[PDB]
RNA sequence: CUUUACUUUGAAAAAAUUAGAGUGUUCAAAGCAGGCGUAUUGCUCGAAUAUAGCAUGGAAUAAUAGAAUAGGACUUUGGUUCUAUUUUGUUGGUUUCUAGGACCAUCGUAAUGAUUAGGGACGGUCGGGGGCAUCGGUAUUCAAUUGUCGAGGUGAAAUUCUUGGAUUUAUUGAAGACUAACUACUGCGAAAGCAUUUGCCAAGGACGUUUUCAUUAAUCAAGAACGAAAGUUAGGGGAUCGAAGAUGAUCUGGUACCGUCGUAGUCUUAACCAUAAACUAUGCCGACUAGAUCGGGUGGUGUUUUUUUAAUGACCACUCGGUACCUUACGAGAAAUCAAAGUCGGUUCUGGGGGGAGUAUGGUCGCAAGGCUGAAACUUAAAGGAAUUGACGGAAG
């Protein structure tokens, strides 16, 4: 569920997909997406009904390298985000680590101001 | 009674002494019985409150 | 031959996804096929093939067991059929 | 800072609408906030504690018993008596609020994004999965009998078998093993493994509308059970071919290939040892990414089969599972190639130069051959994989 996630949505991207056919539903998907689109990722998405669960709808533009999990969900600090920066992400200045804070699931720059740790999702670049 | 063969084998005795007072243990054990039917008043208690939902919707 | 099983242990009736009844079938029918056992001892897939349905009585024992057992339902489909 | 808001109920013909009530409790201190000097109340800040009711428990209300606290009437001042309040135990009507037990439906939308994840019941279906008990056919061999006179082998040969009638041809009888064809680019079993036909006990997979319990799940050191062939023990059986063993031939030699015979084995029950270059040289389980064949279920308002018309079909559309497999783009790699052995997680196993070594020794198992676990001294400077060129062949064209 973690592990086939990430690599749905870059697959997308890497082919040329304009709209990328993703689903699941339930209470950890979708507003590190808002992070995404606030950060220029993706575009915008939207929501349609099922049967059981339910389908997102997500639009893409081009923009994603490799975005992918870290599956064991490691902790980070206010100080170490950036030993993982380090390999997470082969660039830097690009990308960012998606960090599960204390206060929800923003970004890992967002946390430093907000001085807030927590644990990790995944990279995107 | 026959948890007294089952204290033979298996045995908590030795001789003619230890047999006979164990009989009290086994007996104690129904006691237990009485504790768990007096759960049965939650039951009575549900039937006074249909009576009384009888009483007021007529 | 199933149907007469069902009507013995369920609440309802068809319902086998009511678990106690894959225990006694699984026990009740492992005996049966020992008699084919107790026929022969030379015997290839046969004594293979009874591994894994007697040992699926342990993953039925694994079942109820973990969930809930405030009274132990599992203790009940033991008792029953005789297993452990 | 900020409400529109949310909700249980009444009055309304319905309904707009309207009327009332609610949106935690307790304690100490400090700050700000109505009316007053204050007190005190409300809110905020900080802590502690708990997070659907009607069997049960608490409070309100009533009674009774004990204890504590406050006030009054009395007192031969110890105490008694009355009243109020709190706490504990017990009982009953009514009002209000809190724990606990059994069973079942749905999967809605906001935080990793095209998700039915585990067990089956019901009803159809396929297969060489298993064990036992029967039965049939061909070929071979042996025994008896008829018609008829030499054969068998090989590169040539001989051992060998025949006038005491062989080979053989037919008839009759017996004993054991195996099932040609069908037979496949086929199916089943987790792997080892599984081919005549029929019957009984008995297992697993896949499909279909659904019905249904509701994380029950995944993986797993140890541990437990199962085990092709070869070998061992005890009792049977020995047709068809034969390790060992005995002759003939071949050669420089021939303890072999070849030919004539033949022992243990090969078959069977029970028990044991438990290994294979035990294989896809690729662990199991779940999600993403273009293209065959076999089984199930549905459709083909059209055509054909055909006289219990069941054609199960023909031939075409799909939709699912197994997927001999073929072939191939993206992509990866040292490359051949793969089509995931690309690539991903959760978990388990395993590797750290060659020789010495799966050995030495101990432990453990075995009836015994032997299995399992398992090094070092020392020696050495490489062993090894993928891919090329050319010579050669008692290789082919």
């Amino acid at each position: 569920l973690l592990a086939d996630a990430l690599n749905a949505i870059n697959n997308a991207e890497k082919t040329g997909k304009r709209q990328v056919l993703i689903r699941p539903s339930s209470k950890v998907i979708i507003k590190f997406l808002q992070v995404m689109q606030k950060h220029g990722y993706i575009g915008e998405f939207e929501y349609i009904d099922d049967h059981r669960s339910g389908k997102i709808v997500v639009q893409l533009n081009g923009r994603l390298n490799k975005c992918g999990v870290i599956s064991p969900r490691f902790n980070v600090k206010i100080g170490d985000i950036e030993k993982w920066t380090a390999n997470l992400l082969p660039a830097r200045q690009f990308g960012y680590v998606i960090l599960t804070t204390s206060a929800g699931i923003m970004d890992h720059e967002e946390a430093r101001r907000k001085h807030v740790s927590g644990k990790i999702l995944g990279f995107v670049y | 009674y026959h948890v007294l063969y089952k204290e033979s084998k298996g045995n908590a005795f030795k001789h003619k002494r230890a047999l006979v007072e164990h009989i009290a243990a086994a007996a104690a054990a129904a006691a237990a019985a009485a504790a768990a039917a007096a759960a049965a008043a939650a039951a009575a208690a549900a039937a006074a409150a249909a009576a009384a939902a009888a009483a007021a919707a007529a | 031959i199933t149907g007469n099983k069902i009507m013995r242990i369920l609440k309802s009736n068809g319902l086998a996804p009511e678990i106690p009844e894959d225990l006694y079938y699984l026990i009740k029918k492992a005996v049966s096929v020992r008699k084919h056992l107790e026929r022969n001892r030379k015997d290839k897939d046969a004594k293979f093939r009874l591994i894994l349905i007697e040992s699926r009585i342990h993953r039925l024992a694994r079942y109820y067991r973990t969930v809930a057992v405030l009274p132990p339902n599992w203790k009940y489909e033991s008792a029953t059929a005789s297993a452990l």
